[PDB]
């Protein structure tokens, strides 16, 4: 039943309902939410993407907004919970004029007029600063401080800035697959740093191994040195337990002939002093084969991954080998300090100081399980924000300085399609001011006190004004180092006009039957 | 508790919201009032089973009797009832014309409000079409009266008023009223409806009725005086009996010797009260109560004509005719409370002695129509047909203009209004087009009561009016759905009766549509 | 924290009750604004039905159910006493003032900060009001357009032209040479058995009870007026005597001896008639309020003296001002110095009763406006329309400054309040912004009553900008922005002065309430 405008009033209550939930986690002063899986998994996050995709809501209208933030991270990687706060106020301010008798198509025609004027205003406030070390700290500070309780906000900036700066050279496009993210327990949260080389999960397990190799030649191997099947036309036949002892020596002789071949290749190519040799074999290694290699000074590693083997190809330079019968020195690589890092329980092999690895591994350490997943979702949001700063050289001022400056530019603007589109630029100007409004509530200050001071600040010059998270005073974003991305704000105004249209463009809801 | 009552904030009165359509409830209020009188229109209309508040049964089809007994309580429907009483003023026809046309006006106005038209714009289109309806109405006048003051002119034009009030008496009632109004018609500008008084005697039927001049009462003369030209008439509502003082007056009787003294003293005081009328020169006494047998002997002693009138309605008729005021005391000898009449005498009509009050030195305008009937229920229906027959011709002392009836002036008015509504630009063409379709419901009410399909009659009327054949109305036949000419049959209504009927029914649509909320208030 | 036999709202929901109560009263009275608005029905419970559009009758006599809406009904009682105009428009301001303030209370703003912006926006709108008003001299052309503004909202557009000339000529005859105007000098009379368009003006005064004699003159060209207050009927004794009689027949003779003290005073009226202007083509009219015996009426009517009886106290006060005759309380001191005079004294007959007229006077200082109507509810509505029409023209002559109507003031006041910097506080502009949109509800609801679009009318009257003085208003027939100062839509300055004062006081007190509790309920 209810064939009337009641289908619009239920959809805006799901928008007002999703606005009042996600407004307490914007900025560093906001709170967090908990994600209980029902079985016992606890996760704390402030990211609005995981707060909409992983979090499940019962309302069907609010499930559409959960599909909005999934499309936000694919193009930009930032501004998903800020997408919800604008469209919550966009449909709230629309209800003040729909109840007066205005059609929602007219307000939609005014929203597209306000979108083209605000996108032209973004081209004038952007700053085409040269990308260096200092300006990428301020971009990383605006992104990483909203996922950190302010004890890792200073240490995690130099880990993500120096990682992306080591892979930005010769005008090459930034690839996030070059960055490897590893997690380890039994350490503090502030012990994270950057690693030049890779991190292998399983290392050498032998008492005669070298604890550190300063220079070595790395041979890429993929041959299973364990108990394998026959490569010659034979079979597995035995009459008793004594015949199995003869068969296991006739079967393993296909293995140790290859193990002694690696020693013959070690003595041939650089067999003198001041040398080294590391085996990076991905498959399993016989424990009896580990005694044969460790006596001559060969560190053998086993149980590797498929993606790690491709990174070992770029680090050392050795070609991936499939059979030991045609061993040749062009499959050899080179590396610097190859040593083992000792933990409380396990040990990890570190292969830093490479020639040209073109891959940087970020080492994130944490004492708890949910602490490791929080920083892992923080480093992926922080690295994508700096990647938006390098590829898009123009940046915008942060702390809501764009949204207050867009509110004045939309007031001094007349529509050119009709006279009834004047409410379209009116409601779009009021809904964009919710970001200085919600930053006052999360900081603990009054909402209307700092809104007056952020709007009264005008001068006869180019000056931007933002909100202060500590004192609530007018604060220039350029003077303190608070900056956002131009690509994120361009996708913010573009996605907010599309989604607030589709909620305004419905009039009836029906129960489908597939 | 939460949530509160939306818009109902004044004494708990039921204020319907915009979705609840508060203006639509007043339309349903006048729809139910119009539906009780839609099937009662026309000569083929149905009677109404009237049960009065004094537990008296009535079978009648008058439009005024339905509104008086069915006590309406909705004040939005009371605007048409107050307009129907305005229809009773200055004309005696069109009471059903107000209830049907204004009821069809609001029923067609509900279709305009469903599109989304404002109530302030539709009401401006009705007053525009009302002024356009007042221009074509002189143009629709076909013929007029002859103004010759004869019986044949009056009886030929009175056949419209006798129609639908009392069917079957078309030849009898057209001649009975015609013999009464021609005595007042030489008095130009003095024809009044209260001059013609109706009296009813229980008799055989309609054909035994007759028309008499002056004031005629059915009660015979109690005295033996047959004719006297005395001017002094002393009306007394008290009964003629023993004298009871306004003081204490304790009369004590103990033995039989005091029984014969006070009974003779009451006869002597009854002789003194008749002698109290004889000295002032009044030989005409009308008694309101009972008359004793000893008082009849004192009537013929002083030769005083005594008549007894028990009914109070006929006693009030003499108070506004000769000026005599009824005194409650036992015959007070005063002169200022008396009347004036040239001659009063006793005569018989149909073996029934009646008393006539006429004037010979005065011109005379009082007439009495002696009605006869077997049943008192059907005799009262003919009595209301006299009042709606005289008031049909009370308006003809003005400018004598006649229009054809039976949907002849209804479809022709609906044709020319639509031509004015088609050429009129702006949004006001919707209200004028529905003003013309409200004129089609009155031939629709006339055809549906005759057992004929209404859409067949309307298309037959619009086919002859498109060719210019004017004055074509409904043929009264259930088996023959055709039409007939109204000038050849003899149905001609009043132009002034059709003028106030469209004016008051349009203003009834003005008053109801301006009301969109009903609030009870305490003084 | 609550006691029994009480009901206390402790949270902030007590503010939402009084806001939603006035928002419910706004939607009731918004359908009867302007001439395009509808009417309301008055059900007295016994059967008395009335239809009025005046906001005083819709609030003061009309009873309420909600207790919070009873306070707004007492505002119209105070609004009718000072200016007599603008009670429907006053509720619509408070109905949107508390609705617009509710948007900022949900954001956590205190009501003291919002009600301080209403005081700052009041003085800015009041200083803007002195530049909108026009101090032109009043005449017949302007006072008609003032009467055409107020009377057309209580009239169904058929009585607009015939009622405009009645309320203008009555006021212009009772106010000259800068004298203070009195609305009690105009007598309002009602008559039946006629149409509604028969409302005309009477120069003299309509009296209810007339003369009852067949020998009375139906029209007198000139007559001398004698004001008395003594009963000419059979009265009691004047000297030290009593009721002494031998029987019941002797009692009628002492009444005749008692009438000799009365009938001597009746012969003195004929003595003053013959000596003072007792020639041909002359007359005499007695306006004695008490009763006169018909035996004394027989001697006066044969001499051509029209004697009246059984008058009212309000009628006798206007009779002494019209003719100038001193009221005589003793016939022993009868002298022609207390004699008055009048013009055409005639008794026009109606269908039911008869009423006399004392019109055609030089300066009677009393003008009687005779209303005629067929119904009782129409007779009250035109009487309500005259008293609303007489007050709008009264304020125009006392206060010569008039403002353009049709919402032209509130649109120009909305431009001044928006373009205004905060001067008393920082957060006080949020109360100025809510007061700026509160004045815009008057051209907003005028488009709904006319049937046009609410937003197409508001935008087109707000886009009218020029480098000159321009006050544009709404058009109820076309929908285009129309200059109300050119077409003749004018309001008084005292209406807009009390509209800004009463709205910032009452909507303050509704916003400044905290808790609602029963004191003995
Ligand atoms: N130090 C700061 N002071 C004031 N405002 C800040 C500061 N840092 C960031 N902001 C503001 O916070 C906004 C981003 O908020 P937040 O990081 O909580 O959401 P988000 O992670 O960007 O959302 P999404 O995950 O949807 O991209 C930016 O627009 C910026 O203006
Ligand atoms: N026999 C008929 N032939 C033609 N038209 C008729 C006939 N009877 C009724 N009408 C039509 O009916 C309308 C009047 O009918 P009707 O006599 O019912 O009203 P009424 O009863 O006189 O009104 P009231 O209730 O005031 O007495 C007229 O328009 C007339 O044309
Ligand atoms: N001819 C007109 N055209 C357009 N607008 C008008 C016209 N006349 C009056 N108005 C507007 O209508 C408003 C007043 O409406 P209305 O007369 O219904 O209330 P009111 O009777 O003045 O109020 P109250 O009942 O308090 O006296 C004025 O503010 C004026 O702007």
């Amino acid at each position: 039943v209810a064939r009337a405008q009641a289908a619009l009033a239920v959809n805006i209550s799901a928008a007002r309902g999703l606005q009042d939930v996600l407004r307490t986690n914007l900025g560093p002063k906001g709170t967090m939410k908990m994600l209980v899986s029902g079985a016992g998994d606890i996760k704390l996050t402030k990211d609005g993407n995981v707060l909409l995709h992983e979090m499940q809501i019962q309302h069907p209208t609010a499930s559409l907004i959960a599909k909005v933030a999934t499309a936000q991270d694919d193009i930009t990687g930032d501004g998903t919970t800020s997408n919800v706060l604008i469209i919550g106020e966009l449909l709230k301010q629309a209800d003040l004029y729909i109840s007066e008798g205005l059609h929602p198509r007219i307000i939609t025609e005014g929203f597209e007029a306000a979108k083209e004027k605000a996108l032209q205003f973004l081209e004038e406030v952007k700053v085409s600063r040269e990308m260096d070390r200092e300006t990428l700290i301020d971009v990383a500070r605006t992104s990483l401080r909203t996922k950190v309780h302010a004890e890792l906000a200073d240490v995690l900036t130099e880990a993500v800035v120096d990682s992306i700066l080591a892979i930005k050279k010769q005008d090459e496009p930034i690839d996030l697959f070059m960055i490897e993210i590893m997690e380890m327990k039994h350490k503090s949260e502030t012990d994270t740093s950057l690693i030049r080389g890779l991190v292998l999960d399983h290392g050498a397990r032998h008492p005669d191994m070298k604890k550190r190799v300063e220079d070595a030649y790395i041979l890429t191997c993929n041959v299973s040195l364990e108990y394998e099947k026959t490569e010659v036309n034979s079979g597995f036949f035995y009459k008793s337990a004594e015949e199995r002892e003869k068969l296991v020596k006739a079967e393993r002789k296909f293995i140790e002939d290859r193990v002694k071949k690696i020693i013959e290749l070690k003595r041939k190519v650089c067999g003198d002093s001041d040398k080294g040799f590391v085996v990076i074999n991905q498959k399993g290694i016989d424990p009896f084969s580990l005694d044969a290699l460790s006596k001559e000074g060969i560190v053998a590693l086993r149980r590797a991954k498929r993606r790690n083997m491709e990174r070992l190809t770029l680090a050392c330079g050795g070609v991936a080998l499939n059979s030991f019968d045609d061993l040749s020195p062009d499959c050899l690589g080179h590396a610097g300090l190859v040593y083992e890092y000792t933990l409380g329980e396990e040990k990890f092999t570190f292969i830093e100081k490479c020639n040209n690895p073109r891959s940087v591994t970020l080492l994130i350490k944490g004492p708890n399980k949910h602490t490791l997943t929080q920083i892992k979702d923080a480093v992926r949001d922080g690295l994508r924000a700096v990647k938006n700063a390098i590829d898009d050289g123009c940046v915008v001022p942060g702390a809501g300085a764009v949204e207050v400056a867009m509110a004045e530019a939309l007031i001094k603007h007349k529509p050119s399609v009709k006279g009834r589109a004047q409410l379209g630029v009116q409601a779009f100007a009021d809904a964009l001011l919710i970001i200085p409004k919600v930053l006052a509530q999360n900081s603990g200050f009054d909402l209307q006190e700092t809104l007056v001071k952020i709007q009264a600040e005008h001068s006869e010059s180019g000056q931007l004004v933002g909100v202060d998270l500590n004192t609530g005073e007018p604060m220039v974003a350029a003077e303190v180092g608070v900056w956002d991305n131009y690509c994120v704000k361009k996708q913010l105004l573009h996605s907010c006009t599309v989604i607030a249209t589709n909620i305004l463009l419905v009039d009836e809801i029906m129960r489908a039957g597939m | 508790k939460a949530p509160g009552f939306a818009q109902m904030l004044k004494e708990g009165a039921k204020h319907f919201s915009g979705l609840e359509e508060a203006v639509y409830r007043n339309i349903q209020a006048c729809k139910e009032l119009a539906q009780t009188t839609r099937t009662a229109y026309g000569p083929n209309g149905m009677n109404k089973m009237v049960i009065n508040h004094l537990e008296k049964l009535f079978v009648t089809n008058d439009a005024a009797t339905i509104l008086r007994e069915l006590e309406v309580q909705h004040p939005a429907a009371k605007m048409i009832v107050m307009a129907s009483h305005m229809q009773e003023q200055e004309v005696g026809d069109g009471t059903n014309f107000v209830l049907v046309f204004a009821g069809a006006l609001l029923e067609l106005a509900e279709e305009l409000l469903r599109i989304g038209l404002s109530v302030s714009e539709v009401i401006e289109g009705y007053e525009i079409a009302c002024r356009k309806a007042h221009e074509i109405l002189p143009n629709l006048v076909c013929c007029s009266a002859k103004n010759l003051r004869d019986i044949d002119e009056v009886s030929s034009l009175l056949r419209t008023s006798i129609m639908s009030k009392q069917y079957g008496n078309e030849v009898f009632l057209a001649k009975l009223i015609a013999q009464a109004c021609v005595s007042i018609f030489p008095d130009s500008g003095h024809f009044n409806v209260d001059n013609i008084r109706v009296c009813k005697i229980l008799g055989s039927g309609i054909s035994s009725s007759s028309v008499l001049h002056g004031m005629v009462f059915k009660k015979e003369t109690e005295g033996d005086v047959t004719s006297v030209k005395d001017a002094k008439i002393a009306v007394y509502s008290c009964p003629f009996d023993g004298m009871i003082t306004e003081t204490k007056g304790t009369v004590l009787i103990k033995t039989a010797e005091e029984l014969m003294n006070f009974s003779k003293g009451e006869e002597n005081l009854m002789d003194a009260q008749v002698k109290a009328i004889a000295d002032t020169g009044a030989n005409v006494v009308v008694t309101g109560g009972k008359v004793a047998d000893m008082a009849l002997h004192y009537a013929n002693k002083y030769n005083i004509m005594l008549v007894r009138l028990n009914s109070k309605w006929d006693l009030r008729r003499l108070c506004k005719t000769v000026g005599a005021t009824a005194l409650p005391r036992l015959t007070p000898p005063v002169l200022e409370e008396m009347g004036h009449c040239d001659s009063v005498y006793l005569s018989e009509v149909g073996d029934t002695q009646v008393v006539v009050f006429k004037h010979e030195k005065e011109d005379g305008a009082i007439s009495t129509i002696v009605l006869r009937g077997s049943t008192d229920n059907l005799m009262d229906d003919i009595e209301r047909a006299v009042d709606d027959g005289v008031n049909t011709f009370k308006v003809l002392t003005r400018d004598k203009r006649l229009v054809p009836g039976g949907g002849a002036t209804e479809i022709e008015l609906a044709k020319q209004i639509t031509s004015y509504g088609e050429t009129c630009p702006g949004l006001e063409q919707y209200a004028i087009k529905k003003f013309a379709e409200a004129f089609e419901a009155i031939p629709r009410a006339l055809a549906e009561n005759s057992g004929v399909k209404a859409n067949e009659v309307i298309s037959k009327l619009y086919a002859v009016h498109q060719e210019g054949n004017k004055n074509v109305g409904l043929d009264i036949e259930a088996e023959v759905p055709a039409v007939k000419d109204m000038l050849e049959a003899g149905i001609l209504d009043t132009y002034l009766g059709k003028y106030w009927a469209i004016k008051l029914a349009t203003n009834a649509a003005v008053t109801v549509l301006r009301v969109d909320q009903i609030i009870m208030a305490k003084p």
